[PDB]
């Protein structure tokens, strides 16, 4: 629910390049911005089997 | 983030900083690498240091 | 007495005009009348060169001594 | 009561306050910083005395603002042990009687500087008197009564600041005595 | 030195930053006292010869 | 999965005593030097300070205590009372 | 915040009550700006301290008769402490004083008693 | 790639753009020629003030697809932001007021 | 100067997959050790 | 009535002291000792072990699970520390000169 209107109408949506989440009646922004990992470390990649990982 | 397939955001690499350096301007390279990269508050305690 | 050459540096210059344009951005009163600029940093180029800007500088040596200077006393030269 | 302490601080000065002269905006800001509070230490502050001295007001970078330090003078209320004070009761409790000073309220007179005969009443909160020849256990304190002459005999304070990483007693308190003749109402005398 | 102040977020100190600015506010230091009336030296003398 | 308690279990307990009545002789000693050395100028503690107000008091319960000096020709020149 | 002293100095009733009365005189001289909590703050410990003093003995007092009443009391011997609260509070029967005064029999005879307590009577 | 050489020294930051270039000879000696398309993108914040109260009104009167139009507004005292796409009305350019 | 404790960094030094960073690894045989250690020497 | 206090705390930097740590000290600084070896749980909710390495109360890395030390999602928990004992002393490496 947007905290300035209370309605329930949130779309996520994003600009040019930015994430975010928006009251579609009243313009506001509740929640902006994210962190995601990159190429440098997505080479990295290992796995473990979770049973493994779970004795 | 660094590539053009992910959104980028170009690098003020390190000849740039010294160029900035010679033009002697002190506060454009302050913004350029604190204000619109990563800047964070904590909070510290001087007893402890 | 004062030692420090009369003529107002550029980083002086550079740093005053910094200065001022961000008091003039948040509201401040300004001096000089305008015509209807709405940039605040030709604003304060206007207000350097009627010299009414209210800046002091004060030039630190390096044994910790210092000297006061008027933004309006300094020769501000091409 | 009243004492007078020197302080020293520092006081940001918003741009849009810089048409008026600076001995009053900071002298209203401080003021307002300090009125209507309780420092840990000296006691409850009032309000400013007079400005002493002023340095410089720098210009930081990156702000407009003006930032000046002040010395000066401030006075606040802390009455002195052995000081006889009047004041209005404020209400009745167990462990005694509630006076309110106007503006502070935390004083309480406990039942053993109460004169001794009187301990305890019918079952009622308001507390009775009781003496020997006259006044036959039938005379009892307001809640509210008229200012009572009593003689401090405590004082403590508190420490209110948070424990504990983050996400009402009155920090200064006083405790007076009434048995010495003359004290309290001022009918009885 | 510049490097620390670079990789600390804080201005240099050549260039722009080696001077300071002050504010020309009109202002009166060490203004005219608030006068006492009671607390007057002359009028105390301590009691113990 | 459990890290063990601050105070694991020991099988050797403390061994018993040894009392005597030369040994609580020494501990009255003991107590007396714990008593004694407290009572004269070598005890020098922190001097009276922070005087709060004018009253009247002080005209009785101030202690006092002679200036101590030892015999100065043992010792330089340079700390005078 | 700093502070260098805690006991600078001492202060009458009414010198508090001439300054909060200045305070007052600049006191709704202009219309309120409700910028903040701070304006209430201020406003009500004022008004507070103020009613409290309004109903004070100490009130109608001036700088010349206060002046001259404590040079009288120089003479009597009195620890200063002393003399702020026989100003403040007015003592009218001897009791009080008895109870205000430490050692009060043994320092004072009944006719100094009778004196302070004449001064204070008639010069107040 | 450690800390020192990649990250302190020199780092990656935002509002700045790449392209090609091209030559036009009709320009001062100090000026540069930016695409609308990246004017669009790059946005810099405006303080509100006695001086350029109408022009800011005028801005997000126009929106943010027209170019000589802003993208947000954030209120003097509340520190959420407000996004122009989704207004519903003009009346935010009569709600501006100073900060 | 001769070490007998470790600390362990933070998660946020040290994201969820590098699955896991190759420093929880070793956390992770250096802690595998200590036990044999311990349980072959009692 | 409510005890005065600073609102404004904001300070500079002016000096940096490099130092080392002693065993109980480190101690001091840590929130949970690790003890395990494994990493998740049995069940297929795969939720982290509690005394094991990624406990989330040494902080997170996960845009939806909070940190318990506080009660802070991801992008504002500054991180906290733990300590693991070592049961034969050992040297350090970037030491061994000294
Ligand atoms: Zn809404
Ligand atoms: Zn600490
Ligand atoms: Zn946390």
């Amino acid at each position: 629910r947007c905290p300035d209107c209370g309605s329930t109408e949130l779309v996520e949506d994003s600009h040019y390049s930015q994430s975010q989440l928006v009251c579609s009646d009243c313009g506001c922004v509740v929640t902006e911005g994210v962190l995601t990992t990159t190429f440098s470390d997505e080479g990295n990649l290992r796995e473990v089997t979770y049973s493994r990982s779970t004795g | 983030t660094e590539g053009r397939s992910r959104d980028g955001g170009l690098r003020l690499g390190e000849m740039e900083r010294d160029c900035l350096i010679g033009y002697g301007a002190s506060m454009l390279l302050l913004e350029r690498l604190m204000i619109s990269s990563d800047a964070f508050e904590v909070d510290v305690c001087g007893q402890c240091g | 007495k004062r030692i420090t050459t009369p003529y107002m540096t550029k980083y002086e210059r550079a740093r005053v005009l910094g200065t001022r344009a961000l008091q003039i951005a948040m509201c401040a009163p300004v001096m000089v009348e305008l015509e209807g600029e709405t940039d605040p940093l030709l604003i304060a180029m206007k207000e350097l060169k009627a010299r009414k800007i209210p800046i002091i500088i004060r030039r630190y040596l390096p044994d910790g001594s210092y000297e006061d200077w008027g933004v309006d006393e300094l020769i501000i030269t091409d | 009561m009243f004492v007078l302490v020197e302080m020293v601080d520092t006081v940001r000065i918003p741009p849009w306050q810089f048409e008026r002269k600076l001995n009053d905006s900071i002298a209203e800001e401080l003021n307002k910083k300090l009125a209507n509070k309780v420092v840990y230490n000296v006691g409850l502050c009032i309000c400013l005395f007079d400005i002493t001295k002023l340095e410089d007001a720098y210009v930081f970078p990156g702000d407009g603002a003006s930032h000046t330090k002040v010395h000066f003078r401030c006075v606040v209320f802390h009455p002195f042990l052995d000081e006889i004070l009047i004041g209005k009761i404020k209400g009745c409790s167990p462990e005694g009687v509630h006076v309110s000073l106007g503006f502070f309220d935390d004083i309480l007179i406990p039942p053993e500087s109460l004169q001794q005969p009187a301990k305890f009443d019918e079952a009622e909160q308001v507390w009775v008197w009781e003496y020997e020849t006259e006044e036959g256990a039938h005379d009892l304190y307001m809640d509210t009564g008229e200012e009572i002459r009593f003689r401090v005999v405590d004082e403590s304070f508190v420490d209110t600041s948070p424990t504990g990483p983050s996400s009402k007693e009155a920090p200064y308190t006083l405790v007076g005595s009434i048995s010495e003749p003359g004290l309290g109402l001022l009918s009885w005398w | 030195g510049v490097s620390e102040c670079i990789i600390m977020g804080i201005p240099m100190n050549i260039g722009t930053g080696l001077f300071k600015l002050l504010h020309k506010a009109d202002r009166d230091p060490n203004p005219p006292k608030r006068p006492l009336i009671f607390d007057t030296n002359e009028f105390h003398i301590p009691l113990v010869t | 999965l459990k890290p063990p308690p601050l105070f694991p279990d020991t099988d050797y307990k403390p061994v018993p005593l040894k009392t005597g009545e030369g040994e609580e002789y020494m501990l009255a000693l003991k107590q007396e030097l714990r008593e004694t050395m407290k009572r004269m100028p070598y005890f020098i503690e922190t001097p009276e300070e922070r005087q709060d107000i004018e009253r009247y008091s002080k005209r009785y319960m101030k202690v006092y205590k002679e200036e101590w000096i030892p015999d100065w020709r043992r010792l330089p020149r340079e700390m005078m009372p | 915040m700093e502070v260098k002293d805690a006991n600078s100095a001492l202060l009458s009733n009414y010198e508090v009550f001439q300054l909060l009365t200045d305070l007052k005189e600049q006191r709704k001289e202009s219309g309120k700006n409700k910028h903040s909590s701070g304006q209430q703050n201020l406003n009500t410990i004022t008004y507070e301290t103020l009613k409290y003093i309004s109903k004070t003995p100490c009130r109608h007092q001036s700088p010349e008769i206060v002046r001259e009443f404590l040079t009288a009391l120089k003479s009597h011997k009195l620890t200063k402490a002393e003399k702020l609260q026989l100003l403040n509070h007015r003592p009218v029967t001897a009791v009080e004083i008895q109870l205000m005064v430490e050692e009060s029999e043994e320092r004072l005879t009944e006719e100094q008693i009778e004196a302070l307590l004449h001064t204070v009577t008639s010069i107040l | 790639q450690g800390r020192f050489r990649g990250n302190l020294s020199g780092k990656r930051v935002d509002f700045s753009g790449r392209t090609v270039i091209s030559p036009d000879p009709n320009l001062r000696i100090d000026e540069v020629a930016v695409p609308v398309h990246v004017a669009k993108i790059l946005t810099f914040p405006e303080k509100v003030n006695k001086a350029n109260i109408n022009f800011l009104r005028k801005l997000v009167q126009n929106g943010p697809e027209v170019h000589p139009g802003a993208n947000f507004i954030q209120q003097r005292h509340t520190q959420m932001k407000r996004f122009l796409k989704y207004g519903n009305r003009e009346k935010m350019a009569q709600e501006l007021k100073y900060g | 100067l001769i070490l007998t404790r470790l600390l362990v960094p933070p998660l946020c030094i040290r994201p969820s997959v590098v699955n896991e960073d190759d420093l929880t690894m070793k956390l992770t045989e250096i802690i595998f050790l200590n036990d044999v250690i311990k349980k072959h020497r009692i | 009535k409510e005890q005065f206090r600073e609102t404004d705390v904001a300070k500079k930097i002016s000096h940096i002291c490099f130092g080392m740590k002693s065993p109980e000290e480190m101690r001091q600084q840590a929130h949970i000792q690790v003890v395990s070896k494994n990493l998740y749980s049995q069940d297929n909710q795969h939720a982290p072990l509690l005394y094991g390495v990624l406990d989330h109360r040494m902080g997170t890395s996960e845009k939806d699970r909070p940190c318990e030390t506080c009660g802070k999602n991801l992008a504002d928990c500054l991180g906290h520390y733990g300590y693991i004992d070592l049961e034969l002393p050992c040297f350090h490496v970037g030491y061994f000169r000294a």
